[PDB]
């Protein structure tokens, strides 16, 4: 399947207007780049891609209600400063199994002072030493690292 | 409980998730540990004599406060719990 | 961002943090270095290194033997065992000139005990090779073995029990022509050349262990070592650690400070690696023979065995070979005494050319190596020709502007030259160079650096700025010895006491080392305190006397007892040092006589002193 | 090598007690190996060891 079928297959034959969860696994994106979602989207809080293709989320748009966006198992690298502006109001984020190199990449993610949760895994930078402090340095507003908190405790919702 | 675990306070406190079911005193190196519940060699209490002794050590007499709850429920062993005493 | 350790020397000089260097601090778990190729490669070395030193053939071994001693002098830098009977001697004469009496002393002194000796001085040591059984084997069993042989073949004469003694009965049985050994009946007659290869044995699992008849001569040999070294003063040995920390910085201060300004003063750090090659027995019994002038014959005969007997040495070599078809999933082992006549398409190149090396040698599967010696038996007598080459540094005999001094040890060397200019620098080290190859001594050019006085080693005990870093010694062994629970502790405390004083253990480690001893010992002996909450049978009756006792301190730690040692406190006895915190009840139930249990170390004849069954 | 040098959340070694010190030299001895103590106490390295 491609992107913007499987966007109008969640719809439902409804308008981009009432979507509260979008779930795109296991889709396609042409030129590793996101297409398809466009302003319209105004009502999600619960975003999903997996194994997408996306080489960065380059083209993704102001969905201010986005509140729990998930990049996972993809190859997504590059600058975060378009997630910062695009959607500030992001509070749970999973970047686990993607393409970073280390912290300078990640900086950009400080500026969304509503992230209570970072999930990374099987990434670059967590090979770094002491990743889980350095990172807990960073982002002050984060509480829950890769479902864990500053002090090794699970996260219950 | 208030005199065995009211020194402990002594730091300016922070948050935290934790719930301690014991605490480490350094004594000798060797680190000794206390429990919040019950009786631990650190801090030992006899009711039937009514004796602390700490390290085998005595420390004084416990005279029982105009307050008190004789019928079960402890609310200071577990921190945002309350114990409602015997299991059901 | 990435750990990096080695980072820390960036603003930390080096040889504070020496024991970053030091991965093992123990014995590692593989022993590499035993075997056969390695005994190969060995006489390979030694002989070609004596390329151009005389061919023969024995009369006694009927073995080749090659002579390098006054040999063509070396003409490049490799190693050159082409040492000088006349430099030897000549320096040997400059350091008597300069310590007069020395080797008088010496001899004088040691006459007594080389005549004092018993023959049990003999069963303390290392392992022996037992000519009777043709293996590595205790020293006591070989002890008892060859005075049960001699009595058998009627050579009762170190039935004395003299040292001297039982070592011209050792002459008469080899004088013999032959001899019978009896297993137990299995009866081996030995002839001459066969019971005299061997004697002349030097087994490879120290890493080479000499037979029998040739240990008394070695340690009356290693005693006039010591006792020349001793007067010695740039000897680095038989000294402990303070005062092997104090040479360093007494030979800096007197090398340093006297000179003048204008003069420039270095330091080199050399190893003299693979130290046995280039050292030949004959060298030996000829600084022998000069330091023993004008002595009593037969005490020239005893210390001249030595050297004598060893310029014939036969090595073993190692256990064998084994040999595996992947094909036929086969594996199968060959013997040494097999290796002489074999084919050679199984084994590598290397293992082949080593092979072709050392076939004409092999003679009743032992390889004959007379050039060269063997690791950790004629030690002292290195670090004196060592000492001799160093004195034959001082102003009056060097005749040039500079001048040198240093320490050397047979394992490693420093040397601090002097000079008035940086020219003058260079000749001098040049000038010590060629000297110390002429007599033999090799200095390892790869494993050698020269650097400004102040900064320098020697036998790992790091120097700089008057500070010395000591890291000579491994950590022992912090457990439970297996005699009994107050033979243990008192051993045990002394050990890490005595490591202590003298191997340079820091108090801290010294204290987590006494911590995991309690923690190891009352695991073993299952003696736990009683406050405690371990569980265990023994923790019943245990328990029990934790409540009668009404000092808790008094208990002794194998009873159960607070452990009260510290680094103030180590050398007083466990059970003296509770006496009288001990309850009287405690006392006197503890050290009854009459008690049944019973019918070196610091310790009381309390009855937690039992013989385990 | 960068994860064993990270910090674990629990005691991995366990230590017996030995007797009081009252000499100065005894007082920074014990100063030394507490401070490193309770600064491995909680290392990778030490659950390897036990492990």
């Amino acid at each position: 399947m491609e992107m913007g079928r499987r966007i109008h297959l969640e719809l439902r034959n409804r308008t981009p207007s009432d979507v509260k969860e979008l779930v795109l696994d296991n889709s396609r994106s042409n030129e590793g780049k996101l297409e398809g979602l466009t302003d319209e989207f105004e009502e999600l809080e619960f975003l999903s891609t997996i194994n997408v293709g996306l080489t960065s989320i380059a083209n993704l748009p102001k969905l201010n209600k986005l509140k729990k966006l998930e990049l996972s198992d993809n190859r997504v690298s590059g600058g975060l400063e378009v997630l910062a502006e695009k959607c500030p109001n992001l509070t749970h984020l999973n970047l686990s199994g993607n393409k970073i190199k280390d912290l300078s990449t990640i900086e950009p993610l400080k500026k969304l002072e509503n992230l209570k949760s970072l999930d990374l895994f099987n990434c670059e930078v967590t090979n770094l030493n002491d990743y889980r402090e350095n990172v807990f340095k960073l982002l002050p507003q984060l509480t829950y690292l890769d479902g864990y908190d500053r002090d090794d405790k699970e996260a219950p919702d | 409980q208030i005199i065995k675990l009211l020194p402990f306070a002594a730091a300016p406190p922070e948050q935290s998730r934790m719930q301690f079911s014991s605490l480490t005193v350094n004594v000798r190196g060797s680190g000794m540990r206390i429990v919040v519940r019950g009786n631990s060699p650190v801090f030992n209490y006899n009711k039937a004599t009514k004796r602390l002794t700490v390290l085998g050590k005595d420390a004084g007499a416990l005279m029982e406060d105009p307050d008190e709850g004789t019928a079960g429920v402890e609310s200071a062993v577990l921190r945002g719990f309350l114990i409602l005493g015997k299991e059901n | 961002m990435d750990v990096n350790p080695t980072l820390l020397f960036l603003k930390v000089p080096v040889q504070n943090a020496i024991s970053t260097t030091f991965p093992y601090t123990g014995d590692p778990p593989y022993s590499h270095g035993t075997g056969t190729g390695y005994t190969m490669d060995t006489v390979n070395r030694t002989h070609k290194y004596s390329e151009k030193g005389k061919w023969t053939t024995n009369t006694e071994t009927g073995a080749p033997q090659l002579n390098p001693i006054d040999g063509p002098l070396p003409e490049d830098n490799e190693p050159s065992g082409y040492a000088q009977t006349d430099c030897v001697l000549e320096a040997m004469a400059f350091l008597e000139e300069s310590h007069p009496g020395i080797f008088e002393n010496s001899c004088l002194e040691t006459m007594e005990i080389v005549q004092q000796t018993r023959v049990d001085k003999l069963t303390q040591g290392r392992q022996t090779y037992d000519w009777t059984l043709n293996r590595n084997q205790p020293a006591a069993t070989a002890l008892a073995n060859t005075i049960e042989v001699f009595r058998s073949n009627g050579l009762t004469a170190n039935e004395s029990g003299r040292l001297i003694d039982f070592l011209k009965d050792v002459m008469d049985s080899m004088d013999k022509e032959e001899m019978e050994i009896t297993t137990h009946k299995k009866k081996q007659r030995l002839n001459k050349r066969s019971y005299l290869i061997r004697a002349l044995t030097l087994n490879t699992m120290a890493i080479a262990t000499p037979g029998m008849q040739i240990r008394g001569f070695v340690y009356f040999v290693e005693a006039l070592a010591r006792s020349i070294c001793e007067k010695l003063e740039q000897s680095g040995l038989p000294v402990g650690g303070n005062e092997k920390k104090a040479k360093l910085a007494n030979v800096v201060r007197k090398m340093m400070t006297n000179s003048q300004d204008t003069e420039l003063s270095f330091t080199i750090t050399g190893d003299n690696t693979k130290w046995n090659e280039n050292q030949n027995p004959r060298m030996f019994l000829a600084m022998i023979t000069y330091i023993t002038r004008n002595q009593p014959e037969w005490f020239r005969n005893v210390l001249s065995i030595a050297p004598i007997m060893f310029s014939n040495k036969m090595a073993r070599l190692g256990k064998g070979y084994m040999f595996e078809s992947k094909s036929m999933k086969l594996r199968t082992q060959v013997p040494a005494e097999m290796l002489a006549n074999i084919d050679l398409k199984y084994f590598n190149k290397s293992t082949r050319e080593k092979i072709e090396k050392i076939r004409p040698l092999l003679i009743d599967g032992t390889a004959s190596l007379s050039p060269g010696m063997m690791m950790g038996m004629f030690n002292m007598l290195s670090t004196v020709l060592g000492v001799s080459i160093l004195n034959l540094g001082q102003k009056k005999y060097t005749k040039t502007t500079y001048w040198w001094d240093g320490l050397q040890s047979s394992d490693d060397f420093a040397l601090i030259v002097n000079a008035p200019n940086h020219e003058g620098i260079q000749a001098g080290v040049d000038r010590f160079y060629r000297t110390c190859k002429l007599v033999g001594i090799n200095m390892s050019k790869k494993k050698s650096y020269i650097n400004r006085t102040g900064t320098f080693e020697f036998t790992s005990f790091f120097y700089r700025y008057g500070f010395v870093a000591n890291f000579s010694m491994e950590l022992p062994s912090f457990g439970v010895s297996g005699i009994n629970e107050s033979a243990d502790m008192s051993v045990g405390v002394t050990v890490i006491k005595n490591n202590m004083i003298n191997n340079d253990l820091g108090p801290a480690t010294a204290q987590m080392a006494l911590q995991l001893f309690i923690k190891d010992y009352r695991y073993t002996y299952r003696c736990h305190r009683g406050d405690t909450q371990i569980q265990t049978r023994r923790a019943f009756e245990l328990g029990k006397l934790w409540e009668q006792t009404r000092s808790k301190a008094g208990l002794l730690v194998s009873d159960g007892g607070p452990n009260l040692y510290n680094i103030r406190n180590l050398h007083i006895p466990e059970v003296c040092l509770k006496w009288e915190l001990m309850d009287e009840d405690y006392q006197g139930r503890l050290c009854n006589p009459m008690n049944p249990f019973v019918s070196e170390y610091d310790a009381v004849a309390t009855t937690h002193s039992w013989i385990p069954k | 090598f960068n994860k064993a040098c990270e910090l674990t959340d629990s005691s991995w070694v366990e230590l017996d007690e030995i007797g009081e010190d009252v000499a100065p030299i005894e007082h920074i001895a014990s100063m030394r190996r507490n401070y490193f103590t309770a600064e491995v106490s909680h290392c990778r390295a030490t659950e390897y060891i036990m492990k």
